[PDB]
């Protein structure tokens, strides 16, 4: 049931439940994916796709607000604030020795 | 940050729950709930110094 | 509310009670409440720091 | 920052210009116009006197 899962967006979905009351059931997306047009077909994939043909009702997941995702499905107002940024390694410890003089 | 974006409980096109959830996101944001949950999960274990 | 205009293009921050009477677009700028205060002038005593 | 909240073009409750500016604000952002206009006004004499 709903007890296999934990996280931020499971705590969010419980807190949206006590306000509204819509008691939910997690069916995770199978072909695990978010959404993209395949550039030859135009079909969406994953959680953007399963909202188009009304298979599930919500998308409580890191589904970013993209200009091409908004034309197709309806996003709510945000609950976090992203940004694209670079994950690189922290440089070595330079380790000045005891005999550094 | 290169750009700015954000998340969102995505609903189908023309769903009624586009409005009833953003009432309950803006409510949970002024009550501090959306910062207690971010702090409870992104707490990590800490990094020592940036000297 | 009383339809004397069509838009509200202004620094109109999204609040819980404003969303329940009018409907906003999605944010064109991010912020938060923060404290403004005078930058402190002068320096530390420091009669040491030799 | 104490909280986090944002601006927005306000529309009357039921107006269809909500959704047509919703996509339109996203249109200037991925092109980089919302960053370009903010750069033009919030940048000035930088108070560079730190050095
Ligand atoms: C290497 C070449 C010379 C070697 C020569 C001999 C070396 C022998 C040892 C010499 C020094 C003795 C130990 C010093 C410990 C202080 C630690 C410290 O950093 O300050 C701490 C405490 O500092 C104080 O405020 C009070 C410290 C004692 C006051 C008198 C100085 C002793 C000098 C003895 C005269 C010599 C008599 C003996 C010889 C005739 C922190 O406080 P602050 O940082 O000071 O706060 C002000 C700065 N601030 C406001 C910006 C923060
Ligand atoms: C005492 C005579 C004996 C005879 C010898 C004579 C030899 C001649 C020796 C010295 C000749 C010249 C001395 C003058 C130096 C001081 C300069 C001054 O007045 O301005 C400064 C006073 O700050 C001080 O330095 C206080 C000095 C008081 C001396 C007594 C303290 C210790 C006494 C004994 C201790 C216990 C004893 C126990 C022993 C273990 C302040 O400057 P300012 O402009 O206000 O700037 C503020 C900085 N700020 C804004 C960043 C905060
Ligand atoms: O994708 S949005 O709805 N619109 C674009 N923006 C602001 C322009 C930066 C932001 C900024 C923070 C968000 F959480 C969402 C959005
Ligand atoms: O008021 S909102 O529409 N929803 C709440 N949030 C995020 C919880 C910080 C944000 C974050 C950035 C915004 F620009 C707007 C909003
Ligand atoms: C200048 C005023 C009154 C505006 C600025 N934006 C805030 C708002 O969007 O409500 C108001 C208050 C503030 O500066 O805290
Ligand atoms: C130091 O850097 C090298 C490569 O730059 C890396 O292989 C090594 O793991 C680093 N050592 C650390 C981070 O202690």
């Amino acid at each position: 049931g709903n007890d296999r899962f934990e996280g931020y967006c499971i705590d969010l979905l419980r807190e949206l439940s006590t306000i509204l009351g819509f008691t939910y059931e997690i069916r995770l997306v199978e072909d695990g994916k978010y959404g993209a047009q395949d550039d030859v077909n135009g079909q969406w994939n994953g959680m953007v796709r399963e909202l188009i043909d009304h298979k599930a009702d919500l998308a409580v997941a890191p589904l970013a607000i993209t200009y091409v995702r908004e034309k197709v499905i309806d996003f709510s107002k945000p609950f976090m604030t992203l940004g694209i940024s670079i994950l690189y390694r922290k440089p070595n410890g330079t380790n000045p020795g005891v005999f550094s003089f | 940050l290169i750009d700015s974006k954000g998340y969102g409980v995505g609903t189908p096109m023309g769903s009624p729950y586009r409005d009833k959830i953003t009432i309950a996101i803006l409510q949970l944001q002024e009550e501090g709930k959306l910062h207690m949950m971010k702090e409870k999960w992104w707490r990590g274990n800490g990094c020592p110094e940036e000297e």
